[PDB]
Parts: C-alpha cells; structure tokens; sequence
RNA sequence: CGCAGAUAUCAGGAGGAACACCGGUGGCGAAGGCGGGUCUCUGGGCAGUAACUGACGCUGAGGAGCGAAAGCGUGGGGAGCGAACAGGAUUAGAUACCCUGGUAGUCCACGCCGUAAACGGUGGGUACUAGGUGUGGGUUUCCUUCCUUGGGAUCCGUGCCGUAGCUA
C-alpha cells in the first residue's frame, strides 16, 4: 500500500477525551481494507495563525497511514462532509 | 458621551488625503478632509492639506473627548508623516503605527498604461 | 507505468532466454503493453496531447522493429504477430 | 590566526562563509517538515514574506522544498501569514 | 457620483477571474508555451552499470497531428478590465491620446479556423577544431574536517568574454 500522512484541525469545543475514538470510527473503514498502519499524534488546543469561523485555536492532529488511493479519497470525503472538521490535508510520505 | 482612547485611519493617495478617528471596534467619532478644509481640485495632494485636515479632525476628537490615538496609515502619501506631525501637534498620544497599504496577491487586473 | 514485475512477466513469456532485452520480440511486446494502457488512459483524457506525442513515437519505433524483423525472417515475424494479436 | 581565504593550512574546509552557504545541511535542521514551524519561521521576515537564494544560500532543491512547506503551512494556518 | 444620507470606517455574508514575497539571464516542454496548494493518471530527458539484439540508423517530398492571441458556433457564467459606443476637456477641427461610464469579448465545456516579428529573424543529424569565466543537474577521487560554490577529473544543458578561422 501507499504511505500517507494526514493533518486535521478541529474546533476546541471537542475534547481529547473524544479525539481518538471519534476518528477511529472513520478509520475502521481503512483498517478493514489493509490492516493499515494507523499512528496518531495529538498536540492540540493550539493557537492559530488566523481565525477560521472565528476560532483562535484548534486541536491539531497528525495521522500516518499506509493505504490506497480510493481509501484516502473516501476518508477525505467522509471527513470533509462531517460537521466537525475545519480542515484536512493529505500528503504522501514517499518520494513523490 | 466620549471615548478617551481610540484609533485613527489615514488614507493618503495621489490626488487627495483624508483621515478618520474611530474606536478600535470600528465606530467613528470624527473625520475631516481637504474638501472641508477648503481646497479644491488639484491643490489637495500637497502635505499642507494633510496638516490642516488632520489638525481639524484631531481638534474635533479633542472636543468629543479623545486624548490618545492608535494610528493606521494607507496608500501613496507624500504627507503621511506631515499628518503625523500635525496630529502630535494637536495634543494626542501616538499609540501604534502600521504601514498597512493593501497589497493583493497578484489578483484583479489593474487598468492599462497612460501617456 | 511498467514495473519490474510486469517486465519480467513479459520477458518470461516472450524473452528468448531469461536475460534478453534487445530481443525485438520482447521490446515490441513491452511497447504494445504500454500502448494499450496509455490508450485506456486517453479514453478518459482526450486532451493529454503531451502524452499522445509519446504514443506516436512509440508506434513509430514499434513499426520500425516489425520492419526489421520482416526484413530478416518473416516466419519469426508472423509468429510474433499472431502471438500478440496485431494486424501487422 | 588565519584568514577567511588563503586557507593553505587546513584541509578543504567543511565550513561556510558569506558567499557560500548551504544553510540546512549546514545547521539549524531536523528535517524539512511543514509541521516544524519554528524552523520555517527562520527563512522569512517579520512581514511573513520569503527570502531569496542570494540571501540565504540554499540550492534550488532545498529552496523550493522549503517554500512549498511554508505555503502548505500558511494553508493549514500553522504559520502567521501576512494579512489583516 | 452624493446632499433621498455618499466617501471613509467596521461586523458578516454572496460572488467570479488572477494566484504577490519563492522567481532571475533559473528548470521543463519538439514548438506554442509552462508556476496558489493537495491527490490521481501519464509522458520525456539526464547520469551511472554498461547485463541484452547486433547497423535495426539520419532525412523526408506528398501526407496526417499539435499549434499564442484575436475571431465563429451551441450552452453556462459574468467581480474587475474593456473593442465598439455616449458624454466631458484639450483642439483651428479631434470620429484619437486624457477623464467619466460602458456592451461584445476576456473565463468554463464541446467543436471550429490554423495564422504572427510563431525570432536565436540562424532546418535537421554527425566528427574534429585555443581557452578563460559564472551557473543548473548527476557521478567520482584527494587535502580530508571527510557536518564543504571544498578542490580535481568527467558527463548533460545553459549564458558572457575571447584566439585561429570566416564574413560586404
């Protein structure tokens, strides 16, 4: 599979008590595709460069994956269609 | 009523000069310009117009109860610092300066050239 | 694109022996594979002209190799051709 | 003890000077990541804009890599871009 | 244009084109041309190893295909700019420069035409032919820290100066 590394930023209204399982509810779809290496970082409540929807901070997050193009695309689709996510951005670990 | 401390916006361009006092929130109290000072047409790019306009507006703000000012400048101005000297002559405390002339990130097409 | 896996497959089938690369048979086979895939790509992308130029170049060298092999031995020529399903 | 040039004394120096610099492989680096904004803030001005090669020293490789990282960072608001 | 409450200023939203600082005698593309970011699909070139076939090469009338912009058609969209066009002002007169406004068009999809100073005003392919100098990319050995426009050699591409030679 192809390696990828996803960023997500969230409103501070959520909490670290909710962060990881809330995302794993999505990522189970990928785990039932590849047995994919999920590996999360959480370093949040972090002030912003500039406000999005008048939010001074966000709950940053980094998600390392080894998966396939369709699965990353559908993940992105579900997340962006979610009510909670501010942003998401998708970058390939490999050479290109 | 009154406000003791607020902010000031200074728009100097090629063919006119104008100022406005305002709260940090955005609510004006008082403004002036070279047209109200009396000059007309083509004379009112000179820094002398800036002196007189800023002076009148600062005195209006002294009337409405201002003592200190934040200052924000904008645009091609021969008499920016001239207006600044006029303000600080008028009896007001210069809070903070910032040369925010609005630059775009290579956006809307500007007009053509002249000759 | 083409991977070592696919190339070794095609060279296992069409290669004279396990080393050959200059085999016109192998070369033609790989080019035709590449061209089939690229044509599938241009089904969707009708406008990737910068890729269509590569397509035409590959067709050129393909017909050159066929022309060589027909100059040499038409038996081998038509063997390869019937083996790949071309019309020429 | 020695001059910036006429280095007839040491080996060919593994050191950098005012014309020559490859500042990232030189020092100030963990790895080129849009995550590490404290490092990317070094290749800017206070007004947020970006430096040049005859200012910094980088090769175009590192320059363009870093600029792309910076720009992704401004997109994800990890870095204070110049604005209102 | 306002004096029916403008310009300015601030909070928000709607909206469509172009994407500063990187970025320039710098990279790619056969040519035209090509930069907001991310993903997908795909192509080309370079170097080294030089394992494989063993002259398969170069050119190319005719012919096919691509091809800046403006234009044309069906449809969509239309903030700014702006042919035409209206007015103002200069003017001897101004169907023109200047100012105010402003339609087609610029933009998207699908097709067309198929031209330009489409310029290096130098067709392509190839061998030898003094050098110096910057520069982009990849190899490699020595003072070797071996974290280096390191330095040297080499290969590819790219600019300046300059021998013989050549040219009215």
């Amino acid at each position: 599979m192809r390696p990828y590394e996803i960023m997500v930023i969230l409103d501070p209204t959520l909490d670290e008590r909710t962060v990881a399982p809330s995302l794993e509810t999505f990522l189970n779809v990928i785990r039932k595709d590849g047995g994919t290496v999920d590996k999360v970082d959480i370093w949040g409540r972090r002030r912003l460069a500039y406000e999005i929807a008048k939010h001074a901070e966000g709950i940053y997050a980094v998600i390392d994956v080894k998966a396939e193009p369709a699965t990353v695309s559908e993940l992105d689709r579900q997340l962006n269609l979610n009510e909670s996510v501010l942003r998401t951005k998708v970058l390939r670990t490999d050479k290109h | 009523k009154n406000v003791p401390h607020g902010a000031a916006h200074i728009k100097s361009t090629f063919n006119n000069t104008i100022v406005s006092i305002t709260d940090p929130q955005g609510n004006v109290i008082a403004w002036a310009s070279s047209g109200h000072v009396g000059f007309k047409g083509s004379r009112k790019s000179t820094p002398f117009a800036a002196q007189l306009a800023a002076e009148n507006a600062a005195r209006k703000a002294q009337e409405h109860g201002v003592k200190k000012v934040d200052v924000f400048v904008k645009g091609p101005g021969s008499g920016r610092e001239t207006a600044i000297r006029s303000l600080q002559a008028a009896g007001l405390e210069v809070g903070t300066i910032s040369d925010v002339t609005p630059q775009p990130h290579n956006g809307c097409r500007p007009p053509k050239r002249r000759r | 694109a083409l991977t070592a896996e696919q190339k070794k497959e095609i060279l296992g089938q069409y290669g004279l022996h396990d080393t050959d690369t200059g085999s016109p048979e192998a070369q033609v086979a790989l080019l035709t594979k590449r061209i089939q895939d690229l044509t599938e790509h241009l089904k969707v992308h009708k406008h990737d002209h910068h890729s269509r130029r590569g397509l035409l170049l590959l067709v050129g060298r393909r017909r050159r190799l066929l022309k060589y092999v027909a100059q040499v031995d038409v038996a081998r020529y038509r063997s390869l051709i019937e083996r790949l399903g071309l019309r020429r | 003890m020695m001059a910036v040039k006429k280095s007839r004394k040491r080996t060919a120096a593994t050191e950098l000077k005012k014309p020559r610099r490859n500042q990232l492989e030189a020092l100030g680096v963990t790895t080129i990541d849009y995550k590490d904004v404290a490092v990317l803030r070094t290749f800017l001005s206070e007004r947020g804009k970006i430096r040049s090669r005859h200012v910094t020293g980088l090769t175009p490789q590192q320059q363009r890599q870093v600029a792309t990282a910076i720009k992704n960072a401004r997109e994800m608001a990890l870095l204070p871009m110049a604005g209102p």
